[PDB]
């Protein structure tokens, strides 16, 4: 029956559908509602989603993650070249294409980008078909609105990898912006920012929106700002005190600075509902238990470049735009690090006190846009 | 406007009857399309030919392929016609 909609994120994945009426984001079988961007490979099993995640401390060379960034890419791309440095998984050059090399069941494999992609799209798809009780094959996958014709069909052929017919390719905030249903409403042209600030990337984009026809007036934003940088600026201040502590130094440390980071991650978490959030490592570093706290204050006060940081590309984008901030009739807050209560407020200050539409949780806004238009360009959405 | 009011008159006096949306949805197309031969009657007798000419109108209105060009808002409107004309044809 139904066509879906798929967030295909950086670092998280998200699937929604259309169905009796509502939208519905659908959990994994780990009670998930976003899902990691990474494949794992191992002795024994190919590991989708959280199991990959959850394992790259103790196999860094064969967990992929990353791939949207290869994506409709030469391997003599800047960008490709730039970011290869920071991956613990090698990159190989297949007649300029860049592939992944990695050890899965004793043998070395190889990988295209569209096909690491492939593997994601085919958990999330078993995700909905999981809750659906039927096989999925129709759906809109999404892109960021920068993406090039290369990148929009090397996205495309990532679904019909992973056994998907897909619908369209829509841009994120204007999946996000279709989630709010900003398009149905009567009247003049509305100016619409959408902020959207993930685990990975940084994206302020402006819409106009007049008789539900999206433009694209201006973009901004950081490729490599987004809530793993804040995550760092947690390890570190972490790797200092263990060192105070117990005259050890866990840098030099891979093992050890990646366990940290999760747990890092998982008490940034924790402070954007909470003003405190407990660590807590089973022998961490040679038999030593890190157990420990920070408040919200400290994390902000970590961070405070970066939140703050956030408002440049804002500016930017309006004055590529052209506009005034005053002349911005609807903002939205997208990507899962949009929910640390510090940027809610810097951005809002920055709009003179106006309004935020934050009401659907804003890592699964783009997969909720996704299922709308899924539905449409379908004929499961009349009238 | 002069072509949103045209695809509105054809909606109207067509009924939602699939075959007669089809065998005139050339008189409603934005000018300049030529991926589209007008079809007639005689290509729309069995439900095969019907299906098999449905599925070729969609793909010329679509709304994705739609998306950006000066036509977009008619596609769409034709798009929804036919959809609703289809899933009345299934339903029959
Ligand atoms: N409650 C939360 N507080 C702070 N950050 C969060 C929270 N939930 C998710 N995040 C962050 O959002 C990021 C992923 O956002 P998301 O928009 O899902 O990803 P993507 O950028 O891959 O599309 C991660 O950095 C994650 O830590």
């Amino acid at each position: 029956g139904p066509a879906v909609g798929i967030d295909l994120g950086t670092t998280y994945s998200c699937v929604g559908v259309f169905q009796h009426g509502k939208v519905e984001i659908i959990a994994n079988d780990q009670g998930n509602r976003t899902t990691p961007s990474y494949v794992a490979f191992t002795d024994t099993e190919r590991l989708i989603g959280d199991a990959a995640k959850n394992q790259v401390a103790m196999n860094p060379t064969n967990t992929v993650f990353d791939a949207k960034r290869l994506i409709g890419r030469r391997f003599d791309d800047a960008v490709v070249q730039s970011d290869m440095k920071h991956w613990p998984f090698m990159v190989v050059n297949d007649a300029g294409r860049p592939k992944v090399q990695v050890e899965y069941k004793g043998e070395t494999k190889s990988f295209y980008p569209e096909e690491v992609s492939s593997m994601v799209l085919t958990k999330m798809k078993e995700i909905a078909e999981a809750y659906l009780g039927k096989t999925v094959t129709n759906a809109v996958v999404t892109v960021p609105a920068y993406f090039n014709d290369s990148q929009r069909q090397a996205t495309k052929d990532a679904g019909t990898i992973a056994g998907l017919n897909v619908l369209c390719i829509i841009n994120e905030p204007t999946a996000a912006a279709i989630a709010y249903g900003l398009d149905k409403k009567v009247g003049a042209e509305r100016n619409v920012l959408i902020f959207d600030l993930g685990g990975g990337t940084f994206d302020v984009s402006i819409l106009t929106i007049e008789d539900g026809i999206f433009e694209v007036k201006s973009t901004a934003g950081d490729t490599h700002l987004g809530g793993e940088d804040f995550d760092n600026r947690m390890v570190n201040h972490f790797i200092a005190e263990f060192k105070r502590k117990h005259k050890k130094d866990i840098s030099e440390n891979k093992r050890a600075v990646r366990r940290l980071r999760t747990a890092c991650e998982r008490a940034k978490r924790t402070l954007s509902s909470s003003t405190q959030a407990s660590i807590e490592i089973d022998s961490l570093y040679e038999g030593i238990d890190f157990y420990t706290s920070i408040t919200r204050a400290r994390f902000e006060e970590l961070n405070a470049d970066l939140f703050r940081g956030t408002l440049d590309p804002v500016e930017k984008a309006l004055r590529d735009a052209k506009l005034d901030k005053s002349q911005i009739h609807d903002i939205v807050l997208v990507g899962g690090s949009t929910r640390i209560p510090k940027i809610q407020k810097l951005l809002q200050d920055f709009f003179n006190g106006k309004e935020l539409n934050k009401s659907i949780n804003p890592d699964e806004a783009v997969a909720y846009g996704a299922a709308v238009q899924a539905a449409i360009l379908s004929g499961d959405k009349s009238e | 406007d002069p072509e949103k009011l045209k695809i509105l008159e054809w909606i109207e006096g067509k009924e939602r009857n699939i075959r007669a949306l089809l065998s005139t949805m050339h008189t409603v197309l934005w000018a300049g399309e030529t991926k589209w031969k007008p079809v007639g009657m005689a290509d729309l007798v069995t439900p095969e030919q019907v299906k098999k000419v449905y599925r070729k109108a969609v793909l010329v209105v679509h709304p994705c392929k739609a998306t950006g060009q000066p036509y977009e808002q008619y596609a769409k409107m034709i798009f929804m016609e036919l959809n609703d004309a289809w899933s009345e044809f299934e339903n029959q």
